[PDB]
């Protein structure tokens, strides 16, 4: 089983897949080797809920039915020199429905 | 005379068309004048037992938009004789379609063609949006692809 | 190996090397890269199509269709022109 | 006005059983090439009907205008002799072009054992029945000669046909 995910903050959001055997802890290195910053020192919040390194990336409510290729569910990242802060900032939004299109 | 066609073996080949895409699927049968004779659709998710005949060729399509689909992986069926009476499989599936072509899917279902030239879009996407799969001119590209 | 792609709004959309290459247009122009014309939405879509396109191709089993909202059809349509995928 | 429609390998008795149907008798030898349409008219379940056989023969053609014609069938009578294996087997061949023309997986029919007079039997009402269950149609055992059952399969191929209207 392989899940698809986005992984927000500020503005930014990566695009990888892990599998759902994957530990939070194990991906918080995901992290490692593209945002540069240590697994003790990320917060990744599924929601408004936070993960424990431990969890398996499935538990924490992330299927392969709800983290598609196709819509990835997404993940929250928080960054700490001593306190962790988190803040996802939305995306644009389409225009109005042209009438022809409905 | 045409390179797509069927062959008469007049040899019966038991085959199963089943419909994984969540497309209507239209059969077409290749005549043995090569030219595509359509066939009963397929709802999504069904599946049916068709006699067909050895060497007779087979391609798929969205019955509504014509839009192209896929037969075990490749564009085109063609049964081999049976053995032991076990059914030849034909898995239909919506191939992988381009970013560009799969818009031009969606919008092709939500604006009727007077209204391609009213929408706010660069003028060499009416051209395409207007340029409608078309079965025929899928069949002469790919008897020139049977170049191998 | 990793890509940022910029929208015009200013969203840093971060995906692999190969995923980026099914755009041909994002293949002839490559470190880090820039759109001003592509809002924060619809590359959004656009990168979530590489992954798509990238997990299902040469499939030998079924293949889920990809959705496209009719909100941000249009927009994506015409990202989809100029990104050539 | 329903409008039947009797097919099956040459010899099986589809041009028996269609004039017992209508002048009522049983020419034993009617010619194997002639085909032709018959218009009678009877009183159906309550239903003062008309009811058009087209007694079909003669060679194999798969050009647009046989099918053309053949697909204004409403109802289909596939006889087979129960003396005779191929019969049988070429059922199914008769079924398939039927659902081509019609355009249908389902399609009103109705299978028909004639010759269940003659002494040996090759197919037996066994088979037959599962094989009508396989496709949804009643079963009718049939004779040409005794006239039994005659009425009874072109009547029920008829309730079928009402039954598709719905
Ligand atoms: C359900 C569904 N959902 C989605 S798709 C689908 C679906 C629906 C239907 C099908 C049916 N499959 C096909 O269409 C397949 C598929 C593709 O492979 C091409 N194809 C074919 O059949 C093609 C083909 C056939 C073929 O014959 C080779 C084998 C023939 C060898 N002959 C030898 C002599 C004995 N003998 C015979 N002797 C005399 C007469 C007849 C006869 N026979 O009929 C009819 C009648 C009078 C009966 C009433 C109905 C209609 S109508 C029409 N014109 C009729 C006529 N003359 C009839 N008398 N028979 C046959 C039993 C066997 N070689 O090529 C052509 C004909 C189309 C498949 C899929
Ligand atoms: N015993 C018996 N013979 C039949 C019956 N029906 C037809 N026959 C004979 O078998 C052949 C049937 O001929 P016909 O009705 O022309 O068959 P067609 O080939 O189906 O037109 C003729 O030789 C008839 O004499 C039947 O019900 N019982
Ligand atoms: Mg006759």
């Amino acid at each position: 089983m392989d899940v698809f995910l986005m992984i927000r903050r500020h503005k930014t959001t990566i695009f990888t897949d892990a599998k759902e055997s994957s530990t939070v802890f194990e991906l918080k290195r995901i992290v490692e080797g593209i945002l540069k910053r240590p697994p003790d020192e990320q917060r990744l919040y599924k929601d408004d809920q936070l993960l424990d390194d431990g969890k398996t990336l499935g538990e924490c409510g992330f299927t392969s039915q709800t983290a598609r290729p196709q819509a990835p569910a997404t993940v929250g990242l928080a960054f700490r020199d001593d306190t962790f802060e988190l803040c996802i900032e939305p995306f644009s939004s389409p225009p109005e429905l042209p009438d022809v299109m409905k | 005379r045409p390179v797509l066609r069927s062959v008469n073996s007049r040899e019966p080949s038991q085959v199963i068309f089943c419909n994984r895409s969540p497309r209507v699927v239209l059969p077409v049968w290749l005549n043995f004048d090569g030219e595509p004779q359509p066939y009963p659709t397929l709802p999504p998710g069904t599946g049916r037992r068709i006699h067909s005949y050895r060497g007779h060729l087979w391609l798929f399509r969205d019955a509504g938009t014509h839009d192209g689909l896929l037969v075990n992986q490749t564009e085109l069926f063609v049964p081999s004789l049976n053995v032991d009476g076990q059914p030849i499989f034909a898995n239909i599936t919506l191939p992988v379609y381009t970013l560009k072509e799969r818009c031009l899917q969606v919008v092709r279902s939500l604006v009727k063609p007077e209204n391609y030239r009213r929408l706010d879009i660069v003028r060499s996407l009416y051209e395409d949006l207007e340029d409608h799969p078309n079965v025929q001119k899928d069949l002469e590209r790919l008897t020139q692809e049977r170049i191998a | 190996m990793y890509v940022k792609l910029i929208s015009s709004d200013g969203h840093e959309f971060i995906v692999k090397r190969e995923h980026a290459l099914t755009s041909g247009t994002i293949k002839a122009m490559l470190n880090e890269v820039n759109f001003r014309e592509i809002p924060s939405h619809v590359l959004s879509k656009v990168c979530m199509y590489f992954t798509y396109k990238v997990r299902y191709t040469n499939s030998s089993t079924e293949i889920p269709e990809f959705p496209i909202a009719p909100e941000i059809a249009l927009e994506l349509l015409m990202a989809a022109n100029f990104l050539d995928c | 006005e329903y409008k039947l429609v009797v097919v099956g390998a040459v010899g099986v008795g589809k041009s028996a059983l269609t004039i017992q149907l209508i002048q009522n008798h049983f020419v034993d030898e009617y010619d194997p090439t002639i085909e032709d349409s018959y218009r009678k008219q009877v009183v159906i379940d309550g239903e003062t009907c008309l009811l058009d056989i087209l007694d079909t023969a003669g060679q194999e053609e798969y050009s647009a205008m046989r099918d053309q014609y053949m697909r204004t069938g409403e109802g289909f009578l596939c006889v087979f002799a129960i003396n005779n294996t191929k019969s049988f087997e070429d059922i199914h061949h008769y079924r398939e072009q039927i659902k081509r023309v019609k355009d249908s997986e389902d399609v009103p029919m109705v299978l028909v054992g004639n010759k269940s007079d003659l002494p040996s039997r090759t197919v037996d009402t066994k088979q037959a029945q599962d094989l009508a269950r396989s496709y949804g149609i009643p079963f009718i055992e049939t004779s040409a000669k005794t006239r039994q059952g005659v009425d009874d399969a072109f009547y029920t191929l008829v309730r079928e046909i009402r039954k598709h209207k719905e």
